[PDB]
């Protein structure tokens, strides 16, 4: 299978990287605030990610 | 100052003009210079009063009387006066400025307005009176040296090197060679053809001396005409022998340590009456009386709060 | 009105007290009197004519008495009233931080879902993004000219911010933006340039009169001067340190000769680490990988505008006239008031 | 509150990826428990349950 | 505040305007009275103000209007907050 996946990249040619480009905050948080404010803000941001999706159901 | 045979004036950004003593190293008298700095001093051949070219005024202070106000304040100019000459008879006075307009001022006449004018293209960096008292060499920022004749007005423009500002140029008292200096740091020497009545004054290029790496600032022959001191922004005052154009002695005021940036530019070179001593001003606020042959700091002059850009030296009896 | 009267009396004072041009002084002021001769069309114009308008009309009586008498005591009474309202206006102007549509122009507040499209957005291919509604508040920028910060709601739903400049002819800027369009086309066509993603950042320019017009506000930007000021106050560095070092070594800097200036300038450079912009680009960037990409764009964009500016002749590029995109990293040039080597020609402070 | 930390630090008996990954987890959780700011200390229980939470508050 | 948005007019002008309007508002009910505004006053300023109005009408009623919306709440110890000369510190003022 890996052999075919290469043989097919061969036949399709080698695309120029530019031609493929056409075809296709946490540090910032700390960059601004003092540490006593930063700690709530970073805690909340990390909690909000868990809040969305079905991961919240487990926790 | 005046009664003393030797003169050694000094002036810079601190608005003073301190008259030192060569034998001692003591400030005899200062003179105030408000409203500007001093760009170039000049003792008069008569030695009655010194000159001090500044910003939009050629002032002339008294050498005999002490603590006087400026006797003459020649106004009516702009953009500074780079240098000032003086006719050996003591009647005419020459100047050069950045206004691209050389001038001549009659000291004897009371008229405020000047007498003659020789306008040029680019700002005038330096004046130098030819010893024959008939030709006035005039450098400029574009590179063009001129020889404005004082009788025929036939300026013979000449460019040693294109697009390099020539900052100073001097000619020895015997009219043999003429030296020039530019912001590249070369020292173009020119052999003077022996013409007085003919006024041919042909400049024969002899040697391009690679004097300094960085901007050179002043060149001046000795009264002997054996040595050619050449100051630069590299904090070294080299002395070139006239015969061979070789570096006899290199007087440097460097720190002797890589951790010392911009200690101060060296732009003072006044030879002694017999080429035994050499005065030298520096931007480290200190004048230095060097020895020519040995290369040793004989005396050190201190007390200037700011940098020291000018020198005066007169051993005329 | 109070802004027009303010600039008018400044010009009239220069004619009278400066040049002693009295007939030209009346030529400056008489349009402003005819301007108010329309009458109060908005509440702001009512409160102006209430407070000042009475005094201006009285000063006009002394001006009209001078026209048929020719007395210094007649015209000085007008200048007393003129300087009275001028000082009151001059005190007011700093307080005008924002203007509400209800006061300044309620017509615009009424305007809803206009068919007239957002300026400089119209494309023959794209669908017309017509004006949805105008925001009620106008954040007046505190500058010498006091530009406004207009913001319009599009029919597509996105907000469009603009900069309403007054008494600054924008036909030059409009023409210059046509030039940048051409150059961008050429760079797109060249493959080498396209591979490097070279392009000039441009913005909409829409003139409205000989004086006023709309400039498109570029988001995520801030002037280079602001960045250096804010970095140096954070790091407790003196904002004017280079200038202070020069004046300390040689207080006569302005009047010094060329060689002297070079020394003074170099002395400042040797005793100041000139890394403030590089250093702050690092700290601002969230991560090194982004930082590198921001710097690549920064370097190329600068080179592109260096060459284009040289050909166009764009001078007077002090750090207040160029701003840096804090996301893309590309440099932006604005306020092309000086072109075709005007700076070199002018005698005062010539730029080489 | 730096005894368990010093055990996590000077263990260096890890001869695989998951061994160091286990070291990391112990290190992160000990820093949260220690942390003076209670907004971070409050997240310690979640970090034990969820590895991503520990990594988001690592810095 | 007194039917005036203080942030619309800028800080200093708004404070003067509210004092002027409040005077007018009171002049609806008592138009013939000496009004004397004090706008973010000091302690001496309050002393000199009250003592002057008390001197004017020693035996007659004098109205003291206090609006402490900009200062912290009064303390249990019977104190009311005012400002310092520099407007950098809330100075307490004893009710006694």
């Amino acid at each position: 299978t890996r052999r075919e996946a290469i043989r097919v990249l061969g036949l399709l040619g080698a695309l120029d990287p530019y031609k493929h480009k056409v075809n296709i905050e946490m540090l910032v948080n700390m960059g601004n605030l003092p540490l006593d404010e930063f700690y709530p803000a970073v805690s909340m941001v990390a909690l909000m990610r868990i809040f969305r999706d079905q991961s919240l159901s487990h926790h | 100052v005046g009664s003393d045979p030797v003169i050694l004036a000094t002036a810079g950004y601190d608005h003073t003009v301190r008259f030192w003593q060569a034998h001692s190293g003591i400030c005899t008298r200062t003179v105030q210079h408000q409203d500007s700095q001093v760009n170039a001093l000049e003792v008069t051949p008569d030695r009655s009063m010194i000159a001090a070219a500044g910003y939009q005024h050629i002032r002339m202070y008294d050498l005999n009387s002490n603590n006087p106000n400026p006797i003459i304040s020649y106004d009516g100019v702009n953009k500074n006066i780079a240098s000032v000459g003086f006719h050996e008879d003591g009647r005419w006075m020459y100047t050069g400025g950045e206004d691209c307009t050389a001038r001549i001022w009659d000291l004897r006449s009371r008229n405020l307005q000047c007498q003659r004018i020789f306008q040029v293209n680019a700002p005038i960096n330096c004046v130098c009176l030819h010893p024959n008292q008939a030709e006035l060499i005039v450098g400029d920022q574009s590179g063009a040296i001129h020889i404005w004749d004082l009788k025929t007005d036939h300026n013979e423009q000449l460019i040693p090197e294109p697009e390099v500002s020539i900052t100073s140029a001097h000619i020895d008292p015997d009219a043999s060679y003429m030296a020039a200096v530019n912001s590249t740091g070369n020292c173009y020497v020119w052999n003077l053809t022996g013409g007085i009545g003919d006024e041919v004054t042909q400049l024969i290029p002899k040697t391009k001396i690679p004097a300094h790496t960085r901007y050179a600032l002043q060149c001046r022959f000795s009264p002997d005409s054996t040595l050619l001191a050449t100051c630069s922004a590299d904090q070294t005052c080299k002395i070139w022998r006239t015969s061979n154009f070789s570096l006899m002695t290199e007087l440097s005021i460097k720190s002797g340590n890589p951790g010392e940036s911009s200690r101060g530019w060296m732009w003072g070179c006044a030879f002694s009456g017999d080429s035994q001593y050499i005065v030298t001003a520096s931007s480290d606020n200190l004048a230095r009386l060097w020895c020519v042959e040995t290369g040793e700091i004989k005396r050190e002059y201190g007390g200037h709060q700011k940098a020291v850009v000018c020198l005066a030296f007169n051993d005329s009896v | 009105w109070h802004e027009m009267w303010h600039e008018g009396l400044e010009e009239a004072s220069r004619l009278y007290f400066g040049e002693r041009n009295v007939k030209g002084m009346f030529e400056v002021l008489e349009p402003l009197h005819a301007m108010m001769e329309r009458g109060p069309q908005t509440l702001k114009e009512t409160s102006f004519n209430q407070a000042y308008g009475r005094d201006l009309m009285e000063a006009q009586e002394w001006c009209r008495k001078y026209m048929k008498s020719g007395n210094v005591k007649d015209l000085t009474q007008a200048w007393d009233l003129y300087y009275h309202v001028f000082r009151r206006i001059s005190k007011q102007l700093p307080q005008l931080t924002s203007l509400e549509l209800q006061y300044v122009s309620p017509k615009l507040l009424m305007c809803r879902d206009l068919e007239l499209a957002v300026p400089g957005t119209y494309d023959p291919n794209q669908p017309i993004i017509r004006i949805q509604s105008i925001a009620p508040s106008l954040q007046v920028i505190t500058s010498k000219q006091r530009p406004r910060k207009l913001t319009l709601m599009g029919s597509n739903g996105h907000e469009f911010v603009f900069l309403l400049k007054g008494h600054e002819d924008l036909r030059q800027d409009e023409r210059v933006m046509q030039l940048f369009g051409l150059v961008n086309t050429l760079l797109a066509n060249d493959p080498t340039s396209l591979r490097k993603n070279l392009s000039i950042q441009r913005y909409a320019v829409i003139p409205l009169s000989t004086n006023s017009g709309l400039i498109g506000w570029v988001p995520h930007c801030d002037t280079l001067h602001a960045l250096i000021r804010d970095y140096r106050e954070k790091k407790k560095i003196l904002l004017n340190i280079e200038h202070r070092i020069m004046l300390r070594m040689a207080p006569d800097y302005d009047h010094l000769t060329l060689m002297q200036k070079v020394e003074v300038f170099e002395h400042a450079v040797n005793n100041t680490a000139g890394d403030d912009l590089a250093k702050l680009l690092w700290l601002k960037s969230p991560s090194s990988e982004v930082w590198f990409d921001r710097r690549t764009n920064y370097t190329r964009s600068l080179a592109v505008m260096s060459m284009v500016g040289y050909i166009l002749g764009l001078g007077d590029r002090h750090p207040s006239n160029l701003m840096l995109d804090r996301l893309s990293g590309k440099i932006l040039h604005i306020d092309f008031g000086d072109c075709f080597e005007v700076a070199m020609t002018r005698e005062k402070f010539p730029e080489k | 509150s730096t005894i368990n930390l010093q055990k996590a630090w000077g263990a260096a008996r890890r001869v695989s990826k998951d061994d160091w990954l286990e070291w990391l987890r112990r290190l992160s959780l000990e820093l949260l428990k220690d942390s003076s700011s209670p907004s971070l200390r409050s997240c310690w229980a979640l970090a034990q349950a969820y590895n991503p939470m520990a990594r988001d508050l690592f810095n | 505040e007194c039917w005036i948005d203080p942030l619309s007019m800028g800080p200093q002008k708004a404070l003067e305007t509210i004092g002027a309007n409040l005077q007018k508002q009171y002049e609806n009910w008592q138009p013939r009275a000496r009004y004397k505004q004090s706008l973010d006053p000091t302690v001496d300023e309050v002393k000199k103000l009250c003592t002057s109005l008390r001197r004017n009408a020693k035996e007659e009623r004098v109205l003291f209007h206090y609006n402490g919306h900009g200062v912290p709440r009064p303390t249990v110890n019977g104190e009311v907050w005012v400002f310092n000369k520099n407007y950098t510190q809330y100075i307490p003022l004893s009710i006694y």
